[PDB]
């Protein structure tokens, strides 16, 4: 029907407030929920309804800073929350040593991302420590893990690594040649990109691969024109009305961004059917509580609310800022990031 | 031991065996963001979990505490890591842990942490004997579970268990020829065993796919496989294919077939074929058929492809 803008603003506001225990599984990734909410409000031009200062302090309390003896550099970055019980410290004093305290790549990414959205200048971010932490996460095959203690490794984290290097405007955080190699090896026989070599190509991993290359400014250099044409074909074939993540799977609102953003980066989103996509996204809108679900008449969540809005943004919805398809923040935010980078180079 | 919903469950703060430990609370500071409220029981388990973690206590009681922490929140990766540290320190029976994780995964098949945990265990035991059957069970409740297929490919590759996968793939394609995950598996098996350079294999596969396409002509997965195993060899290098497809157009038509033809014609133009201007027109005619009536949702795309062909071959 129509875009329930006000309701979504309230939805995101509630996400930043207090949640029922039924959401406990989000504990270690509260920072990404904050990101969906803040970046979502930013996208709707309503960051004024939140106290940017309080939130900035909270985010900084999540940074894993190097200890006095700097013997934990390989573990720096940001935590998803304070579940470890480390005493509140908004990146003021040094780092309180702890056997199992370290950053999580997706949190370092959404964390830095949130700081920029809120207006902070990243002066309290130990840039070198984060980059050291990032380097430690990369594997021999070029992909990344999420934490130094070990985890699964795939395209999702390659994207996080790329975003971090881009935001800190320093690529010493990764061995770019090896990352590119990983991205190439993930291309499937059907031409989409998978999470890793041999796996089923997917809309999410294709976005991560393509966006990473664009952030590195090496899209053209890595894939030939023929290859890019094949990838474009695979991506545009994902539209049914809304978009699905892989052949023969039902559509899900978030793919309007995962795939749509990829198509935008490949410069052919303009050739997709806007109306059917918009109609589908809006049909997953929760008219009562706000936010978007993956399917109509389904429960909404922060992730699908944010990506649904970004999907709408791709077609320039009346009332929604333009989204930077590769960085996943508002263009307004990417512009502010540009200034920040300029100001540092002095 | 003592279940979280047992009538006789006792908070850790009331257990004698935990008297010496001072619980460590979580503090989100002055103004918390995205704060989750916890029940007494929940906060109690984690207040002691933090205590044990902070002191890196490699004890048996800590090991049992992780079982409760996991029941409360299986997505906490730190808990799983610590449990692995304890499994080693206490030299626990890993065969028993396999039973544990096997049950956990069945209840939460989409959780990244539980699949990672199982993979570490299998690496430790160097025993993949249970894997293929376990995965087949999970795939039985969700034949497209990305985590299951990923784990299956890892096991097969790591312990070279290729012997029966192609047969497993054939079985699943009969159950649902539209499962894109299975078609991917098929290419995974073949390209990692015989490869496709063996003309006898390529022929067997192309023939197999055409048979599947005839059964269900509107199936992107089957068409993607067919084009996938031939595109790098050169679609135009297979004259009988072009005609066999043109013979399907009458009845077994679909946008996938039309698209395939356009791609064949494009390969021809790319290799300075005979009747360049005639071929180009055959392609353009199809692009417009796709845009105007066969794949209308991609109307603007196909027309864009058309314009691309003209400006490149004229
Ligand atoms: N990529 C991808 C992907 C994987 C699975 C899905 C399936 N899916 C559909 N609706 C929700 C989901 C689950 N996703 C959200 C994206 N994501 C992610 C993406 C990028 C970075 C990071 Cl840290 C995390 C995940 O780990 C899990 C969708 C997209
Ligand atoms: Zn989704």
């Amino acid at each position: 029907l129509d875009f329930l803008r006000d309701r979504h603003v309230r939805f995101f506001q509630r996400c930043l407030q207090v949640l029922p225990e039924r959401y406990s599984s989000l504990e270690t990734s509260r920072l990404t929920i904050a990101f969906f909410a803040l970046s979502g409000l930013d996208m709707l031009d309503s960051l004024d309804v939140v106290n940017k200062d309080d939130i900035i302090e909270w985010i900084y309390s999540l940074q894993v800073l190097p200890t006095e003896d700097r013997s934990n550099l390989d573990r720096c970055g940001f935590r998803g929350s304070s579940y470890l019980g480390i005493p509140f410290n908004p990146s003021k004093n040094p780092g309180t040593a702890h056997p199992y305290d370290s950053g999580h790549i997706a949190m370092t990414y959404t964390g830095l991302s949130c700081l920029i959205i809120l207006g902070d200048d990243l002066s309290r971010v130990d840039k070198e420590a984060c980059l050291a932490g990032l380097r430690a996460l990369q594997l021999e095959d070029g992909s990344f893990c999420a934490v130094p203690e070990g985890s699964e490794n795939d395209m999702r984290f390659v994207y996080c690594a790329s975003c971090i290097c881009y935001m800190l405007n320093n690529w010493s955080g990764m061995d770019m040649k090896k990352a590119i190699s990983y991205i190439r090896r993930s291309m499937s026989y059907d031409n989409g990109l998978a999470q890793g070599a041999g796996l089923e190509s997917h809309g999410g991993s294709t976005f991560c691969g393509i966006a990473s290359l664009c952030l590195m400014g090496k899209l053209e250099e890595v894939f030939s024109e023929k290859e890019l044409n094949r990838i474009k074909r695979w991506c545009i074939m994902r539209q049914q009305n809304g978009y699905h993540g892989r052949p023969n799977k039902p559509v899900d609102t978030c793919y309007s961004f995962w795939v749509g953003a990829t198509l935008k980066l490949l410069k052919i989103f303009q050739y997709t059917n806007f109306e059917k996509n918009r109609n589908y996204i809006l049909s997953t809108q929760d008219r009562l509580v706000g936010g978007f679900a993956k399917w109509p008449d389904s429960h909404p969540d922060a992730l699908h609310a944010y990506f649904g809005i970004c999907g709408l943004s791709l077609m320039e919805e009346s009332g929604i800022c333009k989204v930077h398809p590769a960085l996943n923040v508002s263009t307004r935010t990417s512009e502010r990031l540009r200034d920040l980078h300029q100001s540092w180079k002095t | 031991f003592l279940s979280l919903d047992s009538p006789t469950y006792v908070l850790y703060r009331d257990r004698a065996e935990w008297a010496d430990i001072d619980p460590v609370p979580q503090n989100d500071g002055p103004s918390p963001v995205v704060q989750i409220i916890y029940s007494e029981k929940f906060r109690d388990v984690y207040d002691y979990f933090r205590a044990v973690l902070q002191r890196d206590e490699r004890s048996e009681r800590a090991f049992k505490l992780t079982r409760d922490a996991i029941e409360l929140n299986a997505a906490n990766y730190t808990v799983w890591h610590f449990r692995r540290v304890l499994l080693r320190s206490l030299q626990k029976d890993l065969q028993e842990e396999m039973n544990y994780i096997i049950a956990i995964i069945e209840e939460q098949p989409k959780n990244y942490q539980v699949w990672h945990h199982r993979r570490v265990l299998v690496e430790w035991l160097k025993d993949p004997s249970q894997e293929l059957e376990f995965i087949a069970d999970i795939l039985n409740q969700d034949a497209k579970n990305y985590h299951a297929w990923q784990h299956r490919q890892w096991v097969i590759q790591e312990f070279r268990l290729w012997d029966n996968e192609l047969q497993y793939v054939d079985q699943l394609l009969k159950e649902d020829v539209r499962n894109n995950s299975v078609w991917n598996q098929r290419h995974f098996v073949i390209s990692n065993t015989t490869g496709y350079s063996d003309r006898a294999v390529l022929e067997r596969e192309v023939q197999y796919t055409l048979e599947m396409i005839k059964l269900v002509p509107h199936n992107e997965s089957a068409w993607n496989y067919l084009k996938g195993i031939l595109q790098d060899r050169g679609l135009s290098r297979y004259p009988n294919l072009l005609n066999q497809l043109l013979d399907l157009q009458p009845s077994h038509s679909s946008p996938y077939l039309i698209a395939f033809l356009v791609d064949i014609y494009e390969d021809m133009l790319e290799n300075q074929c005979d009747n360049k201007e005639d071929i180009l027109n055959k392609a353009l005619e199809l692009c417009e058929i796709l845009a105007k009536e066969k794949d209308t949702i991609r109307k603007e795309y196909w027309r864009y492809i058309g314009r691309s062909l003209q400006s490149k071959h004229s």
